């Protein structure tokens, strides 16, 4: 995933 | 965190310092605040500019066109049993007077098709569901003459089969421009007379105008062979840019536009009456 | 070092071999050397015949004259070898058989004549034909052996529905397969420009679409020889020169033998 | 049940969409690949190849054996062209049916640079030096070697090495151009004339033929798929 | 591949960060939706395109 | 990163090295560039050769079939009830000559079918749904004489039901070749003739032709019962291949089509006119 | 085969969306940004740049 | 078993990679859509199918 | 509610297909295997056991 | 829960293995798709159900 | 991996093994390959029964 | 998951 | 997953  | 400077609590003046006064002369504008000429206090503020983003600005469906086309009986006249229609944002005012408050843009483009039909005649019998094909036809690819020809074998062009009833169509297009950014406005031509040239007709250009056909043709039909009554039906298309960029500022359209280019014609008064001392 | 040139070479195969003092450097179609069947790439289970120096060597078919109004020639392979000494007798003897070939085309003039063969070797080289009728040239027809079969510079349509001629029509700008002739170049070539060079060498692998197949029911490869540009000498109006065209079977392997194939060539 | 809401687009087709599809023949054993030679991987490719311009679409000559062949000769007048050509790769007579221009009309636009390789296929004897040129668009045509000279240019000189190529240089303002005509995206003109003169000796054919091929070098590219005019069909 | 952020909460719930996922299926990016996180800019350039650019305190004609 | 090389800044010459200068003769094409024959600057080259991957060249649905089928009360003479087509890429030209500019192929076929239908008659009261049966039958298998038939009851064969209305019909078809690759020309015969034969047609055979068959037909119906009134259908039949790979490239068709093979007959003057000196 | 249940909405079309959607010309090879001068992320931008008013609409 | 791969952008949003997913739902390859990740290659098997092959500013024929 | 797109091929039924479908009997008390004799797994199997031709197909 | 293997790859894009994903909704196994990945077995239960198997160079009968 | 068995390079015989020669009557049939009755090349087999599975 |  |  990727969390900003 | 996007919300807008704070207001300062400020006090009481008296100084050399003059923000008040100013020259715009120099081509620019004063950056004050109630702060310089008011007495404040401090406010913390929370409003956002959220809404005035270029894309939120341009982030909604645009009707550019109504392409009307029919099935019925091939008779041995001028009918519509397809259609063409000159990809465009110019034959609507309405999204060409937001992309035009600028000079330049770059995005990529959203088309959604809201497919309706009708009996045109009181009745002769009934239709099944129609099955429309729009293709799209880029300069130079072979335009259809018939609306059962051989063009509409579809190999290479992109086609979309819309099935009366269903959700409408949509699909997406890439940045396309020859060129690093699509120019709303260009001050040309695409040919120069020449000295040398034989007739005076041989340099002569539209102003304003770039290529000729620039990005080509959307063609409609009904896949549909023909009912005994008639079905009159219409494709309107949505237009939406996404992923938008833009470039130098325009002052925005002031009197109604008069074809593709800057022209006027009429209604140039754009400004009520009012009076100078009147609230 | 020595001397050395891209002009000048020598072919040797078998008991055969041919000097060339005036070519130009040679063609590798496709950037393939010929090969035998791999192990991983084999069909066939039985043990093949490599018959090595008695097959693969180089046989000169009948010479043809190019003049003034020579539309050109061309050949298919195996077709052209059929009755190539030991090389058409394992043909016709087995079901099966691959090859690749070195085609070296001949064409010698002088300084003062003039004129430029487009030498050309095509993957599954069909021609149209005759008729109203479609794919309907015989098998007699299509395969002319050693003899070949020329070109022509307009489609005459063979009109006796009766008792139909059955052949072929290759028109020259055509390529007599209904393309044009100046993109033939992206087929593995060589021109014989007559005053840069006598002669052209085209190395062939094995094309097709199998590792094996019936050489005696298909051809692999076509030659095409179109003149690209006319012959002309001196001033002499009826001017002429011999083209031999000399091939060589390589790396020839033969599966599924039995009694030999006898086709009816009449 | 997961709880799902249908978005615009929804039961269409698109002719140029990517998605996944039930296999009809269920656990079909196909039959491996085999490595066989000539593979391309890109289109391209083809158009890099070098290819026979029909230089001579007169009257006469053109559909005929003779639209390849440019005749020179040591008589020729040499105030006139040899020959005159526009820079439109896929619009352009001479250009249209080459692989180049064959590929290029499956697509509506392109970019890079082209070359042009010139024969001459004369005998041994026959000496001779030619101006080959291209000019970037916008003024007057080449009429005259002099103006030709002014723009880009290569002079050939004939002898062992039979041919000359001349690049023409990727010059442009829009970043690609059209594969149809329009003067907007235009790539200019090529025109050819006698440097000196074609001079042959006694005994030795005094006319000949020149051969033209044309490639794209490897800066080119082109974009927009779409459906060729060179093909067709009748009910 | 999931893409993961933070909605700007404007009412409430009587109920904090919440989130909001994001993944794209296409591989053209012109097929993406409108990320519409979007960055500000100066007014500068338009309302300031001076050489020297001055003071708002400080006269602007000296 | 599948960007083009970028051009070198080049400068003035004066040497040993002619690359202007080549033989062609040779076979090949000499390798040159704008800096070998003119002074460069240096571009740094964004563009790339993306579209034109053998891949997206043929990634698009070509129609290649119109299958017309109805449904009616079954009466005692020729009908159409029900449908076969041959499989094949020839009925059609455009996507034909797209994989003709190769001599073989390999890759999985994708098939798409854009179902439409209307009505005959003025009027005979309407109809009710109709669903579709479209069956492969592969070489061998049984064809149906009957609309009705045992054939139809397809344990075997594959067959696809497609309601009408419906988002259109689509499957994948793998590599189903007999050999390694797909030929899409075949310079050879299937049978030979022996100087032993009886008559000379014994060994007679269509030239370039492989199988009889080929890969099979398609057969359509209407499963529907006849209405009253009479509906007729065209099922539209789109191929794309994907996971494709080619070999041994061909110069395109440059006149048209005469059936199967490479037969030509007529228009076979595909250049214009124009004048050697004009530009 | 996904057990799904639609909810209303489903098959709609909103003006105002934000959505996903096929692109019609795949792998299309698209022209780089340059540097362009004048470039606005922002309406109130231009809202914050003086104009002159038309202070005066007598007759 | 989801893969996970780079768009590349082209016109870019004023908010960098930005990644696409994809999953294969079928057990047949034939199934699937096309990767569209092509390689390229070297004319030069066409170009210049030559057995010595020469460097471009020497004389072709020597 | 997902925001879901359908493709073609939405609601055809294609004979040779591979899906999950709900089961009609839940819960049913399934008769366990026994070791049966003459088990096959693959068709060919069959085609390598040896059978008589029908070699004279003579009036 | 979910089920990852590997396609058998007939034919192959220009661009290895490749996976598909597999992920049971129902809790009755009859409501499950074919699997399709079946292993085999010897003929020789048929085609050679004999109590002393010989080798097939030596005498059938001995 | 699911393909047939590879074929054997198999070369000329001079022995007392006879292959070819069975006796049906006991019931099974002769395991033979081509490698037992002619002289065969080394052939990597791909082919697979996949499709003929119950 | 399970990878087999 | 796969990252490529
Ligand atoms: C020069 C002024 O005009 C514009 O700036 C401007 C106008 C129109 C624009 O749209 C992009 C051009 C085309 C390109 C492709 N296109 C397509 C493609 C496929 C389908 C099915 N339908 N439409 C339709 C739109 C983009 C910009
Ligand atoms: C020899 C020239 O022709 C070709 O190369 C060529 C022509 C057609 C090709 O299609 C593959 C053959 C068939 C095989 C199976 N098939 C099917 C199978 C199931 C269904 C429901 N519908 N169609 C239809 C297509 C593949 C290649
Ligand atoms: C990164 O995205 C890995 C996590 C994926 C979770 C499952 C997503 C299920 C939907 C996949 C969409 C495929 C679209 C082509
Ligand atoms: C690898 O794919 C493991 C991760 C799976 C995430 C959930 C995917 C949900 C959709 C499963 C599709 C099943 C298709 C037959
Ligand atoms: C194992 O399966 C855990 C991973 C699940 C990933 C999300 C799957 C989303 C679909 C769930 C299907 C529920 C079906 C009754």
């Amino acid at each position: 995933i990727s969390e900003v | 965190q996007d919300s807008l400077p704070d207001t300062k609590a400020s006090g009481p003046a008296h100084s050399k310092e003059v923000p008040a006064l100013t020259a715009v002369e120099t081509g620019a504008t004063n950056p004050l605040a109630p702060s310089d000429t008011v007495q404040t206090r401090h406010v913390v503020q929370r409003r956002s500019r959220s809404e005035s983003t270029i894309e939120s600005f341009f982030a909604r469906g645009a009707c550019v066109a109504i392409i009307e086309v029919d099935n019925e009986q091939p008779t041995t006249r001028a009918q519509k049993l397809f259609a063409m229609w000159r990809i465009t944002y110019k034959d609507t005012v309405q999204l060409r007077r937001k992309l035009e408050f600028f000079t330049y843009s770059r995005f990529d483009m959203e088309f959604t098709f809201v497919v309706t039909a009708n009996f045109t005649n009181a009745n002769n019998g009934h239709a099944l569901n129609q099955v429309y094909q729009i293709m799209y036809i880029p300069p130079g690819a072979p335009t259809p003459k018939s609306w059962d020809d051989y063009t509409w074998q579809t190999s290479s062009n992109p086609s979309i089969f819309y099935t009366y009833g269903a959700a409408p169509a949509r699909i997406s297009v890439p940045y396309v421009g020859l060129a690093n950014a699509y120019s709303h406005f260009y001050d040309g031509f695409a040919k120069v007379p020449l000295k040398t040239d034989a007739n005076d007709q041989i340099g002569d250009s539209l102003y304003s105008a770039m290529t000729v056909d620039d990005f080509g043709v959307l063609a409609v039909r009904v896949v549909n062979d023909h009912n005994p009554t008639k079905v009159t039906s219409k494709v309107r298309i949505y237009m939406k840019p996404k992923h938008v960029r833009v470039w130098c500022p325009r002052p925005p359209r002031a009197v109604p536009y008069y074809g593709p280019g800057v022209d006027y014609r009429n209604n140039l008064d754009p400004l009520s009456e009012k009076g100078l001392t009147t609230y | 070092a020595c001397g050395y040139s891209d002009r000048v070479l020598q072919l040797t195969l078998g008991n055969s071999t041919i000097t060339t003092q005036e070519a130009a450097n040679s063609v590798v179609a496709y950037g393939r050397w010929p090969e035998f069947i791999r192990d991983d790439e084999a069909n066939p289970v039985d043990q093949p015949t490599e018959p090595d120096v008695a097959t693969c060597r180089f046989y000169t078919l009948d010479t043809v004259m190019w003049g003034k109004e020579s539309k050109g020639w061309w050949w298919k392979l195996p077709d052209a070898l059929r009755d190539m000494g030991l090389f058409g007798q394992n043909m016709y003897y087995h079901y099966l058989g691959r090859s690749g070939y070195t085609v070296h085309v001949q064409c010698n003039a002088s300084k003062f004549h003039q004129g430029a063969l487009g030498v050309f070797a095509i993957p599954e080289y069909c021609l149209a034909g005759d008729s109203d009728k479609q794919r309907y040239t015989s098998y007699a027809n299509a395969n002319p052996g050693e003899r070949g079969g020329k070109f022509y510079s307009q489609f005459n349509k063979d009109n006796a529905v009766t008792s139909p001629k059955r052949e072929f029509c290759p028109v020259d700008y055509l390529l007599g397969c209904g393309v044009l002739l100046g993109n033939a170049f992206v087929y593995p070539h060589q021109i014989i420009n007559l005053r840069t060079n006598n002669s052209a060498t085209i190395v062939l692998p094995y094309v097709n679409a199998l590792a094996i197949d019936s050489m005696v029911k298909h051809n692999n490869w076509g030659i095409a020889i179109l003149p690209l540009s006319p012959l002309d000498f001196a001033q002499d109006s009826s001017v002429e020169i011999p083209i031999t065209v000399t091939i060589a079977p390589m790396c020839s392997e033969f599966n599924g033998l039995r009694n030999v194939t006898a086709p009816k060539f009449q | 049940g997961l709880p799902v809401l249908n978005t615009p687009g929804s039961n269409q087709y698109l002719t140029s969409d990517n998605h996944q599809s039930p296999c009809a023949i269920p656990e079909f054993d196909v039959t491996p690949p085999i490595d066989i030679p000539g593979e391309v991987k890109n289109m391209m490719e083809l158009a890099e190849i070098d290819t026979m311009i029909p230089l001579n679409l007169e009257s006469t000559k053109r559909n005929t054996m003779d639209m390849y062949r440019v005749t020179l000769s040591d008589s020729a007048d040499l105030s006139q062209p040899i020959l005159c050509l526009s820079l439109s790769p896929a619009f352009d007579p001479r250009l249209s049916h080459t692989m180049l221009g064959e590929v290029l009309n499956y697509y509506t636009h392109w970019a890079g640079s082209l070359k042009f390789t010139f024969l001459f296929c004369g005998s041994m004897m026959a000496t001779g030096k030619i101006l080959v040129a291209y000019a970037p668009p916008g003024a007057q045509p080449p009429t005259s070697r002099k103006e030709a000279m002014l723009g880009t240019h290569v002079i050939w000189d004939l002898g062992l090495q039979s041919s000359c190529t001349m690049v023409v240089p990727w010059i442009s303002n829009v970043t690609y151009r059209q594969t149809t005509q329009d003067s907007f995206t235009e790539g200019g003109y090529i025109s050819m004339f006698y440097q000196t003169r074609i001079v042959v000796p006694l005994s030795t054919p005094k006319s000949m033929s020149m051969l033209g091929f044309v490639s794209a070098c490897n800066d080119f590219s082109v974009r927009l798929l779409r459906d060729t005019t060179h093909i067709s069909q009748s009910a | 591949g999931a893409q993961v952020s933070s909605q700007k909460v404007g009412a409430h719930e009587n109920s904090s960060t919440i989130n909001y996922t994001t993944i794209n299926y296409y591989k053209d990016s012109a097929s993406n939706a409108a990320s519409k996180q979007d960055y500000s800019q100066d007014p500068s350039k338009f309302t300031e395109p001076l050489k020297d650019v001055l003071i708002k305190t400080a006269p602007a004609l000296n």
